[PDB]
RNA sequence: AGAGUGUAGCUUAAAAGCACCCAACUUACACUUAGGAGAUUCAAUUGACGCUCUGA
RNA sequence: UACAUGCUAAGACUUCACCAGUCAAAGCGAAC
């Protein structure tokens, strides 16, 4: 029994086929201050 | 390959314990804490 | 005597009462996750491309005292506000105003590198001798 | 059989040193008041409520597994994970008078 | 000639934040450390200076 | 890998019992 989440699910936005594409975290700061 | 040997304190004496030595390494002095004087002391071993 | 009259529990509502009496509970757990929750204020340094801000915080998020380069106050005294000259000027000033704000022992918490930075020195060695320690009392228990 | 999981579940009152859950890997991370153990078994530190969130994961710099994998994301993830809090319940102390001198 | 107009590259930023450059480690990239330049087009919300589109 | 892999002590877990097993705040003592 699933239920539908109710807003929207983290990581849906930014969730493309090409993920060799869009840029990565080069640094754990910016993960950081994001998060 | 290692032995179960026994070092007894210099200081605090009466006071031992046991380690684990390789068999072909040289033999094995430590400083380790003993609670007869509550202190750190070295410790020479003795028999394995 | 009607003076002398006292509920026999005293309450004080000083938000740092029971901190400044090392009693208050600190968040002891986050052992999993950078940064550590245990402490009672922060020094937080927010190293920018253009300014350098340097909070004093709470367990609660609420920011203390502030010391900040984009303030003209003291933005008109630096030639760039983004250098160890300025982290330094940054730290002396925070540490001015934390004597006055009655803070004396906080906790910083930067990343090894950051740790290793000599603007982070300097600001830490400034906030040292500014009078404040980097670094909290243990709690009471 | 293990006997692992959850020990306690959420609402549920706590007192210092109860074990929250026993887990062989991070299925539940320690969050406020919780600490954890060598086998990583979650205790409580203080006495009240339990509480599960979802909380950002921002791993420590000294794991390094942890940093290049934080890396590897790209500019649109943020990394989640479950921690487990105790609420505290009672105050740590109140003030009596003891002698009026 | 008409229309859309307007903050450094981008901003439902309000002189900000990321972008950006050189120097050091790196074969190199990346990280990191130390430095650099930046801007609200001019006058009184309005008009006129610059750009794009549609005309001949 | 390590030589405080020391001493003590709330509170809990556990292979359905038992015997065994785990985790641990505070404290003393030590690193820092």
């Amino acid at each position: 029994r699933r239920t539908p989440p109710l807003g929207p699910m983290p990581n849906s936005d930014i969730d493309l086929s090409n993920l060799e594409r869009l840029e990565k975290y080069r640094s754990f700061d910016r993960y950081r201050r994001r998060a | 390959k290692n032995i179960l040997v026994r070092m007894v304190s210099e200081a605090g004496t009466g006071f031992c314990f046991n380690t684990k030595r390789n068999r072909l390494r040289e033999k094995l002095t430590l400083l380790h804490y003993d609670p007869v004087v509550k202190q750190r002391v070295l410790f020479v071993e003795k028999k394995k | 005597v009607e003076n002398e009259a006292v509920a026999p529990e005293f309450t004080n509502r000083n938000p740092r009462n029971l901190e400044l009496l090392s009693v208050a509970r600190k968040e002891r757990g986050w052992r999993t996750v950078f940064p550590s929750r245990e402490f009672w204020h922060r020094l937080r340094v927010i190293r920018t491309q253009h300014h350098v801000e340097a909070l004093v915080e709470h367990q609660n998020g609420k920011v203390v005292v502030s010391a900040s380069t984009r303030e003209w106050a003291i933005k008109k005294h630096l030639y760039s506000t983004r250098n160890v000259v300025a982290c330094e000027s940054i730290g002396r000033v925070l540490a001015q105003r934390c004597l006055e704000a009655g803070i004396n022992f906080m906790v910083y918490q930067p990343t090894p590198w950051e740790a290793a930075s000599d603007s982070m020195k300097r600001l830490q060695s400034a906030m040292t001798e500014g009078g404040v320690v980097l670094r909290e009392p243990q709690r009471i228990y | 059989g293990r006997r692992q999981g959850i020990k306690k579940m959420e609402g549920h009152y706590v007192h210092a040193g109860n074990i929250i859950a026993t887990q062989r890997h991070f299925r539940w991370h320690p969050g406020a008041h919780v600490g954890v153990g060598k086998n990583k078994c979650l205790y409580a530190l203080e006495e009240g409520i339990v509480r599960y969130t979802k909380e950002v994961y921002v791993p420590h710099p000294r794991n390094t597994e942890a940093v290049d994998l934080i890396t590897r994301l790209p500019k649109g993830a943020v990394l989640y994970k479950t921690f487990v809090h105790v609420v505290p319940a009672k105050p740590e102390g109140t003030f009596k008078l003891v002698a009026m001198l």
